[PDB]
């Protein structure tokens, strides 16, 4: 019935959608073979028993949709909906842009197409890709203009990895961020930064694991996705709809990049000792080390927040606590919007992956925040397009792909003034 | 899929191109013959990138081999996986250029370049897709420096898409193993910097310190050294050829490490490397690997970076790290190297991992480094270049062939401008 | 009773009638030695449980009728109804039609006439046939002429396998399709074109074989003509005649050229994860891709459309898939005809061939349009006379057999008078 | 059914034939005195084509050898498969031509006629239905040229209807076998251009290249010249002779290839040719052939088509083939050699299969192209003639013999005039 649309760009996303799906289909039951109502607003149920997800896997290079194909989950996906390339952008947004992608974007569309065309309820989309990544920006940005233009007003949700502003495999990060970021201004209506070191430290100092592999990290950001859709996929008292969240954590059309929190993260010996309650997982929450973007909130102020809370938790404890942290003095917010909160509650408890470095609780929290911090990074990050643009290093790479000299200007100012709105 | 095309050109090319090939076969599992003995599904999964498949369970290599003379490549057949290759991809001359530029790119390259752009062009069409070229070969030399630079020219104008890798050995600072090499590498360096997207230096000398010291061999072979050079290869490739928590590929390597279309010159790194009994006394730890990438010592380029700065580094690993650790390390050096880096490229370091391991060691990394320190020993060939030119000393050999004063001027012209860039760049 | 009668003319009439009768008696149950009601429409019972197919194959080469001598289904077909020439055409329209068809047509004439003698309730004739070769251009020519006189107003069709503009065998192919073409102009009741390219990338990039062979296209043809058929040799809630097509899909009898397409075209491996429903079935049929005639109907219009449905599916779902792709713009009808379409329900299954690469479905769909772009391919096909024209080139092959310079110049402008029509 | 006439001429075509008889034999598997011992119907389901049922279950082969020398006859009688033939067929005069086209078409050929005449009107009309004839002679050789231009007349003025090729040995431009060669080669051609259905030019200096480096053999003998004719012949006849996917005759060839009636001379190719080595190297697959398939080097006619342009091209294939992979092949051959094609013929290549590959090989591939390269050869020859003419070089010899110099005149002017032609329509 009310369908969602998920999409994955590039190897970031490839893994992302792997850890979701997986965790997803571990939530309802279903079988790495498909087999065991809410699923249904993500897996279709084809023939007798058979269940397969409604998602796409593109990226320009074979490798890692070559390696799903060949991961346990073969028997769940079926196979077309995986997309291969020849040429992968190599960090290049014009690569992914204007070389490759402008004739495989037709591929992927009609796959969305007919994707959406079984589906009645279609809530909204969710694609998951990366800035610092050639595909993950360009190939991303050039679909998500063919959606917008085939579908207008519908909702979209973004979750792009923000390369950190100092971990950044790609050393020409800055261009590709830049670009991309000037391309999905307008039609993106809702984007999360997620910063890898900031989840580096918080696996590492709260969950206490010293050498964590991408797959942890891959395990944060499902729970996170499956904490923001289980209003969709289990009831509440609460339920919050996609619609609701580009209604609510917009101001104004242009300050649309929110980051998001999770609480808690700890390990099972440290949960023998803590038991949970609604205040201490929310003013953990509101602890600005425990979000996944390397910037201090109280640097800035907070224009919305959206605390979506999963398991037994009673509204009275909810609005008490949310109550008692609005008095606090430690967090400002901003005058004309004295009233910027919304809460979520669900039924469903968080669901526990085995060898997971989370362990299972009853209670959890995510929240998603559109906190004025952001635009620091963001002045940062112009900062850095000016220490490689006023030597024009690495410009022959994208002036060889068809790009113009003015349009590194033009998407610059237009970050400037993206910045200077704040 | 991205197949690569190997050529091969000179006595060190064609050695070490052979040492690089039983790597591979052993990397991915293949026998002595060509049959196919892989222990896992992903040994035969990109088999096809420097393989196609014969009839009847079989892999030939895609290589190409070429040389005016027709012992050197006797020696390849017969040596060991000499039956591995396909018998007419062998392309051989009869004369020998003999320590001569112009013999090996005007008077005895122009019969053998047909028949070499011949067979390219069928490897390249034979096969899906062409991701670019790899050449082994050496500048010192006169068929090796010639050969190579026409078939750059000719793959150039043929197919101005694929990037091109050339791992050409520099000639060695500390002898003049050839009285005219300051002429071919001039030449050469003249035809890479307009024809070849990039170039790795490796340096005989620096490979003797790496093993008498930091390997600790009493006598070292050219066995070993094409070893080392192959492993090198292998790592680099190893991001294309399996599967990596974080993959790369050539493409990502080039635009990375390109801050400008002339500037593509690269310093090669390996780690480990230990001696026999020094194998149970370091931890194999990314840290231990780390303290040994970023030195002078470890550099198979004739040049110390730490008087000059650091362009970019790209550095790419092997084996089982969790390589958040791998960015905090890389911050580490960032921060108390910071002196040796340029200041303008901010993070300007890149970082790849791939999950399997190079067979013999649980865990590796492979450096590429773009600095300044090359430019001093292109400085240096300069004044040689001048000390041999001013005395007109071995200029009837290159002027009889049909080369001129002129071509040795705009030659040394562009060599100059190609330090002063560096240089100013500093 | 209300029987019909197949012609195969040429090697690829030879060929696809051995497949077609194969799927037919496989249908029905019939061994190839003809044992085991509808089955009297196509398999005349003689003696004692013996039944043998109303089929003919002619040939100008004794090579193909030969080897079906040599088939499994040699005992099926009664040793006379297989017809030997001596000489082919080679390619040569005017070979097939004046050298050797000239005083061989009276003996097919004969066979059709005796098998008509015994059969009360004709419905009418498929006949089958490459407009490329020589003896199924100037054979088929004749024979038609011969039936059109001898029958007057008795439904007439004709599976031609229209050559490709570049996959094309003959070098002279233009020469004989534009000559055929003209001569069978105006009996042609109603001709479908079949381009072998598409059928090539449809088996290649649907069915995933890397590798097929006429077998397999063989397979497709005798799927079609079984889904076409199986109105008349099977019941459903709103069967079909014959007559009905040339009654439906013929705006006006000049331009009576429509295409086919068919759907769903799966192995089992995407089978199993795929399930089957009227919307998705029509719509992927209606995408021009997926056509076994190499052009883009959205380059021009609809006058008619004829989906025919065989197993089990619900004519109000029918219905309403059919309503709603006629409300998407994708696809314009022609302004006259605001209802040009024809449904056909039947209860039977589709056949599933053993060693297939079809796999075996509750539901299928075989469609019939009647579109403009046809007509373009036409005019290219005229261009490409033109190319083979001024020079005179190979003039001389076909006035030895005794042409006139004139036809060549009066076919091509007959043809050309048929493009502009359009 | 369709029988076919094998008729040959001289030393040459006489071995050519013996060659081919025994090639024929070896597929049908016919023991070496002639009875049947095949392994499949199919062998003796086209067997009459060329053979006649003899009492006692044998097979003799419908064939007619012609010599002006009893000589090469006699060594055929008594070489390989000598037993076959029935020896009633053989017929030779006495005198021998040698080499003198005058000789062997006035003055020793108008005794012989009568019998060969004789001869192939019995074969004729003994057998079901005559589809063609097919000859085996060279343009060199006195007799050779000489009788087939008189069985040719002789034919053609009695069968106006049967298509007949011709397997003529163009003479080799490197060397002047014959000093009169250029005269033979005029007057045949003068001869087969009106008499003659349609030709194929096979040079031996061709065939000595591809034996040394394509096939990779030492010591090229006369025996695999013949051989490598023979299988082409065979790859030829086997659309006939053998039910294929996509049938072909003789007839269906000749439409396809002829776009003019005095265009009709053309160049044979044969893949795969490996040598000992290489076969286990090469995947056997459709693109292995097709990479072989268009190029100067395969093709055993002394004029490069690069030069030229291809006006139309035909491939019959022999084996296991899903041939959509063989249309789209041919598509992307004439999109990448579009340069190579003529433009005013759409579509210009013509494919057939045949599903019973030769012996020995699993399947392979023939190609027959009607080019402008000939012209060049055609052209040399011309003032070739005009060299040895206006000297009146030889002219005692034809001049004795009842030709005259009008007769050479008219010659060189419609040889002129087809060279023309031919450059008129590039
Ligand atoms: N947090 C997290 N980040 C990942 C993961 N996998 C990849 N990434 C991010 O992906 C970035 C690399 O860029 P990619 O988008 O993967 O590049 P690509 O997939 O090769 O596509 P191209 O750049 O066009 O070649 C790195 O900076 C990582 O931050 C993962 O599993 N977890
Ligand atoms: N799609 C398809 N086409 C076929 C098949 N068999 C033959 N053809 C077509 O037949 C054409 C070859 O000419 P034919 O129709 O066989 O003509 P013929 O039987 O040789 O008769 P003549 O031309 O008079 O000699 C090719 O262009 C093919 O497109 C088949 O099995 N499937
Ligand atoms: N690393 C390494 N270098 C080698 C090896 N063999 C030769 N070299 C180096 O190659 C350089 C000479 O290049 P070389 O290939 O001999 O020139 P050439 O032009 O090909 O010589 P020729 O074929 O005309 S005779 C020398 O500086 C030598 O140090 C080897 O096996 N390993
Ligand atoms: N391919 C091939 N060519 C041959 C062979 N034998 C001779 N030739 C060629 O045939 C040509 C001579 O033709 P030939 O048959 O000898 O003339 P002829 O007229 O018959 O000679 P004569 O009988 O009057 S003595 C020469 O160019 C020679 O190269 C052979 O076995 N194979």
């Amino acid at each position: 019935m009310r369908e969602c649309i998920s999409i994955h760009v590039g190897q970031a996303g490839v893994q992302i959608g792997n850890a979701c799906w997986e965790l997803y289909c571990l939530e309802h039951g279903i079988q790495p073979d498909g087999q065991m109502d809410s699923f249904n607003t993500f897996f279709s149920e084809t023939g007798a028993g058979k269940h397969v997800p409604r998602a796409v896997f593109v990226d320009l290079e074979p490798t890692v949709v070559d390696e799903v194909r060949t991961g346990t989950y073969r028997q769940l996906f079926h196979p077309e909906q995986l997309i291969t390339g020849k040429e992968d952008a190599a960090n290049n947004y014009a690569r992914g842009h204007y070389t490759i992608g402008k004739e495989i974007v037709d591929l992927v569309l009609d796959r969305i197409r007919k994707l959406a065309d079984q589906c009645t309820g279609l809530q909204g989309f969710l694609i998951f890709h990366s800035f610092g990544g050639g595909t993950g920006s360009g190939f991303t940005s050039l679909l998500m203009e063919r959606l917008s233009v085939d579908y207008g007003k519908k909702s979209k949700l973004e979750f792009a990895i923000y390369p950190a502003p100092q971990v950044s495999t790609a050393v020409v990060e800055p261009y590709n961020s830049i670009l991309t970021t000037h391309t999905t201004l307008e039609h993106s209506d809702c984007a999360f930064m997620v910063d890898n070191e900031a989840i580096y430290d918080i696996c590492r100092r709260n969950l206490d694991i010293e050498r964590p592999t991408y797959t942890n990290l891959n395990r944060l950001i499902g729970q996170i996705v499956s904490s923001i859709t289980a209003s969709l996929r289990f009831d509440g008292a609460l339920n919050v709809d996609l619609t609701e969240f580009q209604t609510n954590l917009v101001p104004y059309p242009r300050i649309h990049f929110p980051l998001v929190t999770y609480a808690p993260v700890i390990s099972a010996e440290k949960a023998y000792h803590e038991q949970l309650s609604v205040a201490e997982i929310t003013n953990a929450c509101f602890e600005p080390a425990n979000q996944m973007v390397k910037c201090d909130p109280r640097h800035g102020k907070y224009m919305a927040c959206c605390m979506l809370y999963r398991g037994d938790v009673v509204p009275k404890d909810v609005n008490a606590a949310i109550a008692t942290i609005k008095t606090k003095r430690t967090i400002q917010f901003v005058d004309w919007c004295p009233t910027g909160f919304k809460v979520g509650i669900n039924y469903q408890p968080p669901t526990v992956v085995p060898g997971g470095d989370l362990a299972k609780v009853q209670r959890a929290v995510c929240m998603l925040s559109n906190t004025t911090a952001i635009a620091e990074a963001w002045a940062r990050l112009d900062h850095k397009f000016d220490l490689m643009y006023a030597k024009r290093a690495f410009v022959h790479w994208y002036v060889g792909e068809g790009m113009e000299e003015g349009e590194f200007s033009e998407a610059r100012e237009d970050l400037a003034a993206l910045e200077k709105d704040y | 899929m991205r197949e690569i095309v190997h050529i091969q050109a000179g006595q060190c090319g064609n050695q070490i191109g052979a040492k690089f090939w039983e790597i591979i076969s052993d990397e991915h599992g293949i026998d002595a013959t060509g049959a196919y003995h892989g222990d896992s599904d992903l040994q035969l999964e990109r088999i096809n990138v420097y393989y196609n498949e014969a009839s009847g369970g079989k892999y030939v290599p895609r290589a190409v081999l070429v040389d005016l003379e027709p012992g050197t490549m006797d020696s390849v057949r017969s040596g060991p996986f000499g039956q591995i290759f396909r018998p007419d991809n062998f392309v051989f001359g009869q004369s020998g250029a003999g320590n001569n530029w112009a013999k090996g790119h005007y008077t005895e390259g122009a019969e053998l370049v047909d028949s070499v752009l011949d067979v390219v062009r069928k490897e390249a069409e034979s096969c899906d897709c062409l991701q670019g070229f790899q050449l082994t070969h050496s500048l010192g030399g006169g068929t090796g420096s010639g050969m190579g630079t026409l078939l750059i020219s000719k793959i150039r104008e043929e197919y101005p898409d694929r990037i091109m890798n050339t791992y050409s050995v520099v000639p060695s600072p500390k002898v003049s193993d050839t009285v005219v090499e300051p002429y071919n590498a001039t030449l050469s360096v003249h035809q890479l910097v307009e024809n070849t997207d990039e170039t790795y230096c490796i340096d005989n000398e620096a490979l003797y310190d790496i093993c008498f010291r930091t390997l600790k061999l009493t006598t070292p072979t050219y066995g070993d050294l094409n070893h080392l050079v192959s492993l090198t290869m292998s790592g680099v490739t190893t991001c294309l050829r399996f599967p990596g928590q974080l993959n790369a590929d050539l493409r990502k390597l080039a635009v990375n490490m390109v801050p400008f279309p002339r500037l593509h010159f690269f310093m090669p790194g390996f780690a480990p490397l230990t001696s026999r009994g020094s194998q149970q006394y370091r931890a194999l730890t990314v840290p231990e690997l780390t303290q040994q990438m970023f030195d002078a010592k470890n550099m198979m380029a004739a040049c110390d970076p730490r008087h000059g700065r650091y362009l970019t580094v790209a550095a790419i690993f092997r084996g089982r790290m969790s390589m958040k650790e791998v960015d905090e390390q890389m911050l580490n050096i960032q921060n108390k190297n910071s002196s040796y880096f340029v200041e303008w490229i901010p993070n300007n370091v890149k970082t790849a991992v791939c999950d399997i391991p190079p067979r013999g060691l649980k865990m590796s990394a492979t450096f590429i480094g773009n600095s300044t320190a090359i430019q001093e020993l292109f400085k240096r060939i300069s004044e040689q270049f001048t000390a041999m030119f001013r005395r007109k000393a071995f200029l009837h050999w290159y002027t009889g062939e049909g080369m001129d004063e002129m071509e040795f001027t705009e030659a040394e012209s562009n060599m100059n401008d190609l330090v002063s860039e560096y240089q100013q760049y500093q």
